[PDB]
């Protein structure tokens, strides 16, 4: 599991 | 994986080559991921968007004009103008889509008129409402790097119907609002323009696209399109309609459309000629025939539900003088009056009477203006009485009347606001009919743009005038006499009871449309 | 397997660093992971663009102007700059490729220009419509933190085009949005800043990209842009079309392209030069051509149906007397002259957009209080004007042979008869003091004078703008004689020659000039 920022 | 739907939807080079990029970059990425999710979203929006797919089109001319003739009376210029696409069609393997502006009254038939274009040429339908329509985004579409990011909804209904070549119905352009919080007039710039047509890119789909191939008929209800957009449409004006031709709209195609949506059968329900021109005359004001459709919608179900109320009855017949028993009470509705007349207005909405009043009482030369009037009105007024103080010894006035009078000019309008030139000419037919007791002869209409040496200049929506001066009972009406050369484009049951005076300056209006000579 | 992608396509200095320092760090990266995906989407977009690919720029400068006289008509300044600009490319290897921006009303032909002038130098074309883009990262694009992140959309089309020479046509620079929550406009003020184009910095590749070689050809209606945008721009006025050469446009490219739409052979339809002018001066009324040529495909479609529904009628001949029978009633009408000389009217010359026409001025001066009122939808520098005039009538009266006292004793009306449409600017002034003059004397103005100038109290004419499309409409309308001011004399050097053959053009310097020429009577 890892974060990923959307914009 | 994917690639037997990229090759079953035969694409062209530049979206093949992306979307099989696309697809094998999907590949070599870890499943279950955000980007690969982003990925799968972009390739199902490119397998659904049509690429070659296109419905065969209507050769014959004699079954499309009879398909448009079978759904709607007397648009003579837009059949006309889908004949002429229809005669070139046969001539040629494709043509670029036709980009049309419907331009009339509510309830004139445009949206409906698209149906029928679709169903006579042979293309499929769908419709863009382009009301409430407030920002690009509705049009080109987001990145796909955005969370909720769809391609426009030009390509969401290209891909709805499936078809190269569909009818779109831009409904209500001038329904759009194109400030600087948004502006999605000018986004369409590019979707009208044949020179960019080829390749519209999309935000989303960053392929170019081909809407060359589409047909574009759109719907306004007046010409306050921005001219950017007016000069890549071809704009075709419809006006409203006579009582007849609302009889024969109603009786030929409204009542049949009435009849199998309430479930009406062969013997239940008869409506003669006299119940419905009660309707026109006594229950409806419009040039459309909106609210035909609802006062007649009223008479089926309430019919239908007197046939379940009471089954000693299985025939209703509605002559003219039982209407009250639907409808209820009716909704809307001759001497020589001396400083008033009755001008034409033509307003967005259609044409109307238009009562103009004055009175000049012995007062100091106050001048007053009421009525809810524009500020070109205002200085139509002045004009026109500037007119009534040039010709003073002629016309018989005091020349004190500027010092010792004053004088009220009062539309009875109320709070309806109303502007423009085309009244001016009624104006000082008034000032003179106050100024010298002279009555206006009070079957008279008359329109007409004051000069100050004294003619009379054109106006514009002459017809609408003239239907609106028909139903209201109008027998002589005064033109002005460059305009005459529009008398050829005007229902000759129009012409035959309106009486038309073409004048080319005030001596001519007071010489016909006062009662005592001057 | 990339890394002889790399070396293929051969990059700059930075840009190989930055990619094989990529595929470095690349190397010790498991291939299905996340990190690995924006990586190698890094990589392969810093390999889909072009770092040194080029097109051979044409040389001949005659089959240019064949070429640009084969796709449109007239446009002589363009031309130039698209000769001139071949000719300096035909001397050096490389140089820094114009930034122009085409300004003018619509249908004049700046959009098709831009695909004439690819064709006619060898550059590859690429469009970017701009019109109602709101958002920056069109041009910038976004950081590859992001998901589904790309550059912007200049990136995104020179990496379609393979080429470092493009033709970049900018369509509808001025309809771009501007505000606090999106402004690209500013975000163009790197990209078409004439030295900063060589590093080109934007958000997901990183690296400088060079831009100092790509033609920039931007197409607007109005100068509503901002003053930094217009500052790195070359402008290029494309005025209205004349009655002349929307003859030659119809002509020559108007009626062989709807020609070749509608499949109509050399025989069946024909038409002529009434009929074209008629269709110039009775239903158009436009500053372009994309009307007429609405027009000429309402006509060629008519003939068409003509053509099938009778089928023993098989040659169609339009011209000057049956375009009423295809496309009915006349919907405008040009501006006329005066047959009589007449108390109190005047005809300066308007100028909008669309084109010049004749402004009829009136007034009528009846016995009264003093009372000034002036109506025909006036600005307000306009009604400045006619109180101007009013003023050098006012302080001129006594030799003018007026009685001093009408301030008192005469009211006086100003009126432009057509009333709806909103009517501003100085270039009436002489005319409204030349009507007011008529209108205090009995001295009727010659009805076929016009004139146009901006007056002083001292009694001076001043210079004023556009005077071709105003000596057009009085060419047009019957005028013989006109009166500009004297300092535009020079703008009389760009004017045709039929124009100046057949009016008398007399300059003026002060008003007694124009009094003594324009009314019947010596005042
Ligand atoms: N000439 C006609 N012949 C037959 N039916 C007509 C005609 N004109 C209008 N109608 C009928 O009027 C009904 C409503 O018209 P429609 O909705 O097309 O008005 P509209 O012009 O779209 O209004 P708006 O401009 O406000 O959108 C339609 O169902 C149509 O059947
Ligand atoms: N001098 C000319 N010679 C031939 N055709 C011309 C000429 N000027 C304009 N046209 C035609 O007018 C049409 C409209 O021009 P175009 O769309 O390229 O620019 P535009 O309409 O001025 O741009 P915009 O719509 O942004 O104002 C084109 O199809 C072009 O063929
Ligand atoms: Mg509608
Ligand atoms: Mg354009």
């Amino acid at each position: 599991a890892a974060a990923a920022a959307a914009a | 994986a994917l690639k037997r739907k990229i090759e079953a939807a035969k694409m062209p080079k530049d979206a093949r080559e992306k979307t099989e990029a696309e697809l094998q970059k999907l590949k070599m990425m870890s499943p279950m991921s955000a980007e690969a999710t982003v990925v799968r979203g972009y390739i199902d929006w490119m397998l659904q968007v049509p690429w070659n797919s296109r419905s065969k089109v209507k050769k014959d001319l004699v079954k499309a004009q009879e398909v448009l003739d079978t759904d709607h009376y007397g648009l003579e210029r837009v059949k006309d103008r889908i004949l002429e696409y229809l005669a070139v069609q046969s001539r040629v393997s494709k043509i670029k889509g036709p980009i049309l502006c419907l331009v009339g009254p509510p309830g004139v038939g445009k949206t409906s008129l698209g149906q029928s274009i679709a169903k006579a040429t042979g293309r499929q339908y769908v419709r863009m409402a382009l009301g409430g329509v407030r920002d690009e985004a509705e049009i080109r579409g987001h990145r796909r790097t955005y969370i909720g990011s769809m391609p426009g909804k030009l390509i969401q209904k290209m891909a709805k119907v499936g078809v190269k070549n569909p009818l779109f119905l831009l409904d209500q352009i001038d329904k759009m609002a194109s400030d600087m919080r948004g502006d999605p007039a000018s986004a369409l710039l590019e979707v009208l323009d044949p020179e960019q047509n080829v390749a519209f890119n999309d935000h989303y789909l960053e392929v170019d696209y081909d809407l060359s191939d589409v047909m574009f008929v759109a719907t306004s209800n007046s010409m306050n399109i921005p001219a950017p957009l007016l000069d890549r449409m071809e704009v075709i004006r419809l006006s409203g309609y006579t009582e007849d031709e609302k009889l024969n709209i109603a009786k030929q195609h409204l009542l049949p459309k009435q009849f199998e949506r309430n479930a009406i059968k062969k013997g239940e329900l008869t409506i003669d000629d006299s119940a419905i021109m009660s309707i026109i005359r006594y229950y409806t004001r419009e040039a459309g025939v909106r609210s035909l459709e609802r006062e007649i919608s009223k008479l089926c179900r309430k019919a239908v539900k007197n046939l379940l109320m009471d089954k000693t009855v299985k025939h209703i017949e509605i002559n003219g003088d039982n209407l009250k028993d639907f409808l209820g009470v009716q909704k809307v509705d001759t001497e020589n009056r001396v400083g008033q007349v009755t001008g034409l207005a033509w307003t967005e909405v259609g044409g109307d009477l238009l009562t103009i009043e004055t009175a000049c009482v012995p007062g100091k030369g106050k001048l007053t203006y009421t009525g809810s009037l524009g500020e070109v009105m205002q200085e139509s007024i002045q004009a026109a009485l500037t007119v009534v103080r040039a010709r003073a010894d002629k016309l018989g006035i005091n020349p004190d009347f500027y010092e010792k009078r004053d004088i009220h000019v009062h539309v009875p309008e109320g709070a309806t606001p109303k502007d423009g030139p085309s009244a001016g000419i009624a104006m000082c037919t008034a000032l003179v009919s106050c100024l010298t007791g002279n009555p206006v002869r009070a079957d008279v209409a008359m329109t007409g743009e004051i000069t100050l040496r004294g003619l009379v200049l054109p106006i514009g929506g002459l017809k609408e005038k003239l239907l609106a001066a028909h139903r209201g009972g109008i027998k002589v009406v005064l033109i002005p006499d460059d305009n005459k050369r529009d008398l050829e484009e005007i229902p000759d049951n129009v012409i035959a009871d309106l009486e038309i005076h073409p004048v080319k300056r005030i001596d001519d209006v007071l010489a016909i449309a006062l009662e005592h000579p001057a």
